[PDB]
RNA sequence: UUACUUAUUCAAUGAAGCGGAGCUGGAAUUCAUUUUCCACGUUCUAGCAUUCAAGGUCCCAUUCGGGGCUGAUCCGGGUUG
RNA sequence: UUGUGACGGCCCGUGAAAAUCCACAGGAAGGAAUAGUUUUCAUGCCAGGUCGUACUGAUAACCGCAGCAGGUCUCCAAGGU
RNA sequence: AUGGGGAAGCUCCGUUUCAAAGGCCUGAUUUUAUGCAGGCCACCAUCGAAAGGGAAUCCGGUUAAGAUUCCGGAACCUGGA
C-alpha cells in the first residue's frame, strides 16, 4: 500500500496510447465472409416478392419440436438395421421359403424432393414439411403452392440441415409423412390442425405479401431523424 | 566502420552517463532541464486549473 | 505522317519524371480520430529541400495514439515554419500558421495551403511554392466551404477538407531570371525531360503539323478544336481568344 | 452466443494442423548408392615434372579430382584410401576441364613416401 | 429542381473509434413530458509517454502470485467517407 | 602527386538507396557464503565450401574480311629548360 | 512471378494492389509428440553493379611458365557448448 501508486491513463484524444479495445465491428473480414453478409444484407433490402419470404415464416420452436419429434419416432432405418434384417429375411427365405413378407411394412418418414413431390402430385403425403435454407430457392419455391392446389398440409420448418438429422443425412430439404401409426394418429391431426393454422389457410395473404425492403441500421435512423424533425411543428 | 563496432569493447561505443554512446552531454542536460521543468510546470497548471474550477 | 513529341510523352518512357532525389511524396495525415474530434502534436524536425520542388518540406513526427510509435508526415512548408515548432492538426487545432484545421473550423478570409479536394485525400490544393487558397465562405447546412483558388477559381468542396494555414514556402521564385540555358537545364534535369523545346514550325511535315514550307508558317489556325485527335492538338487547344490581352486576372 | 473480442482489427489466416507425407509407396524404390565416393572423388594422380617436384619438395601430391568434388571430400577420400593425414587442399579447375588438386599432406607422413605406395616414382 | 440505397462508380485505412445511448455541474423559453453542446484533465519549452496498466472491489489452500468486474459505459456488428 | 583537415564560393541544380553493424530509455528473467554473474576483459579449441585467377589489352593477342596508320575505359608518372 | 483483372489466344497489365499471403526461444524434449490456453509480432517474392555499398593478409623467398593464392615468418575476420 505504501509503495504503491496511482498512474491513471488519460486516454484523451491526444494524451495517452489507447488501451486495447475490441475492435470486431471493424475487422477486415475476408471476402467471402463478406459477401455473405452482403448477401443477406442485399437479400433483405431489396424487395422479395412473395414467392420468397414466405419461406422465413417459419412454425415456431415449440410446434417445431413436436413436430420433429413426431418424425423422430418414424425416422428411417439405419444401415446396421437395414443388414439385420436382409439377413433375417434370407434366413426366412431359406428356411421356410417365405415370400419376402415376413418382415413387417415399414412406416418411414419419405424424403427426397422428387419422391416427395410425386407423393404430394398422387396426394399420398398426409404431412409435408420443406426446409427454408435450400441455396437454390427455385427447388421448392413451388412446393407450397403443389401443397394447396393438393391439399396436402405443409410447414415451412427451421433447418435442411435438422431434416437430414431426421433422415440420417447432412440434409434433406424436405420431408414428409404418407402414413401413420393409430397410436399417434391423434397426434398428428392436432399437429395438422395448427400447421393448417399458420401455412394451408393463410395461403392466399401469403401469396398477396410483399417481404424485405428493410434499410440498415443508419438509413432507419435517418429517417427516423427526418419524420421526428418534420413532425415536431 | 559499422561491421568494426562489433569487435571492440562496449566501452569504447559509450559513455558513462545515461544515454551515453547516442546523445551529447549537451543534449542529455537539456532533455534533464527540459523533462523537470516541464513536469513541474505540468503540476503547476494542473493546480491552477483545479483551484480556478473549485473557485468557479 | 510520324508521331509527334506530344503523342510520344504519353508512353511514359523517357519522359517519366526523375524521382530519384526526391523526399517522399508530401501528403497530410491521414484523417484518423484526433484530425476530426480533437487535435494532434507533431514536431517539425527537419526542413528539407526536395528536387524538382522549389518549396521545401517538413518532416513533422507525430506519435501513434494506438501504438507506442513515432509517425513521420511529409509536410508541404509554410513561410515560417521552423526546426522544433509543434504543429497541432485536427478539429480544435488553433488558427496558427502550420496547423492543420478543417475548413470549416477556418474562419472566412483564412490563408490556407495544402488543401484538400475531398476529405482524406490528404491534400490537393495550393501546393506550389508561393500559392495558398481564401477562404470565401460557409454554408454550414449540406456543409460546403467556398474559397478561392490561385488561379482564381471558384471551388465549392466540403467543410471537412483539411488544409495547413500559411503561404507555401520559397515564393518569389519565379521574379528570378533564369539568364541560362544551363539554369534551365538543371531546372528541368531532375523534374522531367521536357527541355529544350524544338518549334514546331521547324520541323519536317511529317514531324508536326507546323512542319515544313518554304518559309516557317504555321499555315493554317493555330487555334485547334477541343474535338480534335491526337496528332492535330498542336498549338492553341480550344482558345476562347488570342492575342495580347489588355486587362489583368481579376481572380 | 456471443462473439470473441477481436483486439486487432486485421484477419489473418488460422494456423491450420500441417501433416506429414505418409507416402503409400517409394519414390524412387531404391535409394542411389554414394555418387561420390573416395574412388570416384580421387580419379589419378598427375605425374608431371611439376608434380613431382612438388612431391619430392613440398611434400604435396598432386591429384586428377572429379569435378564435383570439393576439398571436404578430397580430404576425407586421401584420408580413406591412402591412410594419411592431410594438412590442406588447394584446387584449381585446369584449361582443359578437370579438377586439379594439391593435397599438402603433415610433417608425419612423407609425399614421396606415399607416391611410391601408389606407384608412380 | 429533387428524396432512398441496395446495383454500378470514386477514395482512405494495419478496414480504431461510425450511427444512436447517460452520474454531479454549465449555455440554463422547460409553462416539472427534457430538444443540442462541455468539466469526458492534450497549446510558453526540439523532454517522457511502450510489459494483459497503475489504483479500486470479493475470494484463492500460497513458492514465479492471481481470477472476474472496473479502470476503458451500453446497443446495432454498415470499416469510413 | 596523393590523402586528410578546418574553411569559403555555387545552384529556381542543394548532389536519393538497401543489406549489414553498433548504441541508447526498459528490467520483463538471478544469486547474497567451498558458489551464484561474466565468452561486449584477456588466454586457450576447430572450421571456413563453390567458381575466376595463365597471357595480350593493341601500329600483331579485341573490333574493323588482315599481323588494317582507324576505333576501344582506366591507375602509377624521374631530371633540365 | 504471385493475388487479381484483360485477351479467341500466343499472352498483356499489375508488384501490394477489392488476397484468409510468415518466421526464433524455453516449458513441451519419451508409460505421449515437434502435437500444445507457451511469447513477439507483421519484412509486405525475386532478379538487377567483377567501377556503387561490403568482414577479414602482409612482408621476404620460390617457377620455364602461378602467386596479396605456393613456402617461411607474422596477423586478422566470420561462425560454432
Amino acid at each position: 500500500n505504501p509503495l504503491t501508486h496511482s498512474t491513471p491513463k488519460n486516454f484523451g484524444i491526444g494524451q495517452a496510447v489507447q488501451p486495447k479495445r475490441n475492435l470486431s465491428r471493424y475487422v477486415k473480414w475476408p471476402e467471402y465472409v463478406r459477401v455473405q453478409r452482403q448477401k443477406k444484407i442485399l437479400s433483405i433490402r431489396l424487395k422479395v416478392p412473395p414467392t420468397i419470404a414466405q419461406f422465413q415464416y417459419t412454425l415456431d420452436r415449440n410446434t417445431a419440436a413436436e413436430t420433429f419429434k413426431l418424425f423422430n419416432k418414424y425416422r428411417p432405418e439405419t444401415a446396421a438395421e437395414k443388414k439385420e434384417r436382409l439377413t433375417k429375411e434370407a434366413a426366412a427365405v431359406a428356411e421356410g421359403k417365405s415370400k419376402q413378407d415376413a418382415s413387417p411394412k415399414p412406416y418411414a418418414v419419405k424424403y427426397g424432393l422428387n419422391h416427395v413431390v410425386a407423393l404430394i402430385e398422387n396426394k399420398k403425403a398426409k404431412l409435408v414439411l420443406i426446409a427454408n435454407d435450400v441455396d437454390p430457392i427455385e427447388l421448392v419455391v413451388f412446393l407450397p403452392a403443389l401443397c394447396k392446389k393438393m391439399g396436402v398440409p405443409y410447414a415451412i420448418v427451421k433447418g435442411k440441415a435438422r431434416l437430414g438429422t431426421l433422415v440420417n443425412q447432412k440434409t434433406s430439404a424436405v420431408a414428409a409423412l404418407t402414413e401413420v401409426r393409430a397410436e399417434d394418429e391423434a397426434a398428428l391431426a392436432k399437429l395438422v390442425s395448427t400447421i393448417d393454422a399458420n401455412f394451408a389457410d393463410k395461403y392466399d395473404e401469403v401469396k398477396k405479401h410483399w417481404g424485405g425492403g428493410i434499410l440498415g441500421n443508419k438509413a432507419q435512423a435517418k429517417m427516423d431523424k427526418r419524420a421526428k424533425n418534420s413532425d415536431s411543428a | 566502420r559499422p561491421r568494426q563496432y562489433a569487435t571492440v569493447s562496449k566501452t569504447h561505443k559509450t559513455v558513462s552517463r545515461a544515454y551515453g554512446g547516442s546523445r551529447c552531454a549537451n543534449c542529455v542536460k537539456e532533455r534533464i532541464i527540459r523533462a523537470f521543468l516541464i513536469e513541474e510546470q505540468k503540476i503547476v497548471k494542473k493546480v491552477v486549473k483545479e483551484q480556478t474550477e473549485a473557485a468557479k | 505522317g510520324r508521331v509527334i513529341r506530344n503523342q510520344r510523352k504519353g508512353a511514359g518512357s523517357i519522359f517519366t519524371s526523375h524521382t530519384r532525389l526526391r523526399q517522399g511524396a508530401a501528403k497530410l495525415r491521414t484523417l484518423d480520430y484526433a484530425e476530426r474530434h480533437g487535435y494532434i502534436r507533431g514536431i517539425v524536425k527537419q526542413i528539407v529541400h526536395d528536387s524538382g520542388r522549389g518549396a521545401p518540406l517538413a518532416k513533422v513526427v507525430f506519435r501513434d495514439p494506438y501504438k507506442y510509435r513515432l509517425r513521420e508526415e511529409i509536410f508541404i512548408a509554410n513561410e515560417g515554419v521552423h526546426t522544433g515548432q509543434f504543429i497541432y492538426a485536427g478539429k480544435k487545432a488553433s488558427l496558427n500558421v502550420g496547423n492543420v484545421l478543417p475548413l470549416g473550423s477556418v474562419p472566412e478570409g483564412t490563408i490556407v495551403s495544402n488543401v484538400e479536394e475531398k476529405p482524406g485525400d490528404r491534400g490537393a490544393l495550393a501546393r506550389a511554392s508561393g500559392n495558398y487558397v481564401i477562404i470565401i465562405g460557409h454554408n454550414p447546412d449540406e456543409n460546403k466551404t467556398r474559397v478561392r483558388l490561385p488561379s482564381g477559381a471558384k471551388k465549392v468542396i466540403s467543410s471537412d477538407a483539411r488544409g495547413v494555414i500559411g503561404v507555401i514556402a520559397g515564393g518569389g521564385r519565379v521574379d528570378k531570371p533564369l539568364l541560362k540555358a544551363g539554369r534551365a537545364f538543371h531546372k528541368y534535369r531532375l523534374k522531367r525531360n521536357s527541355w529544350p523545346k524544338t518549334r514546331g514550325v521547324a520541323m519536317n511535315p511529317v514531324d508536326h503539323p507546323h512542319g515544313g514550307g518554304n518559309h516557317q508558317h504555321i499555315g493554317k489556325a493555330s487555334t485547334i478544336s477541343r474535338g480534335a485527335v491526337s496528332g492535330q492538338k498542336a498549338g492553341l487547344i480550344a482558345a476562347r481568344r488570342t492575342g495580347l490581352l489588355r486587362g489583368s486576372q481579376k481572380t | 452466443k456471443a462473439l470473441k473480442v477481436r483486439t486487432s482489427a486485421t484477419f489473418r489466416l488460422p494456423k491450420t494442423l500441417k501433416l506429414a507425407r505418409a507416402p503409400k509407396y517409394a519414390s524412387k524404390a531404391v535409394p542411389h548408392y554414394n555418387r561420390l565416393d573416395s574412388y570416384k572423388v580421387i580419379e589419378q594422380p598427375i605425374t608431371s615434372e611439376t608434380a613431382m617436384k612438388k612431391v619430392e619438395d613440398g611434400n604435396i601430391l598432386v591429384f586428377q579430382v572429379s569435378m564435383k568434388a570439393n576439398k571436404y571430400q578430397i580430404k576425407k577420400a586421401v584420408k580413406e584410401l591412402y591412410e594419411v593425414d592431410v594438412l590442406k587442399v588447394n584446387t584449381l579447375v585446369r584449361p582443359n576441364g578437370t579438377k586439379k588438386a594439391y593435397v599438402r599432406l603433415t610433417a608425419d607422413y612423407d609425399a614421396l613416401d606415399i607416391a611410391n605406395r601408389i606407384g608412380y616414382i
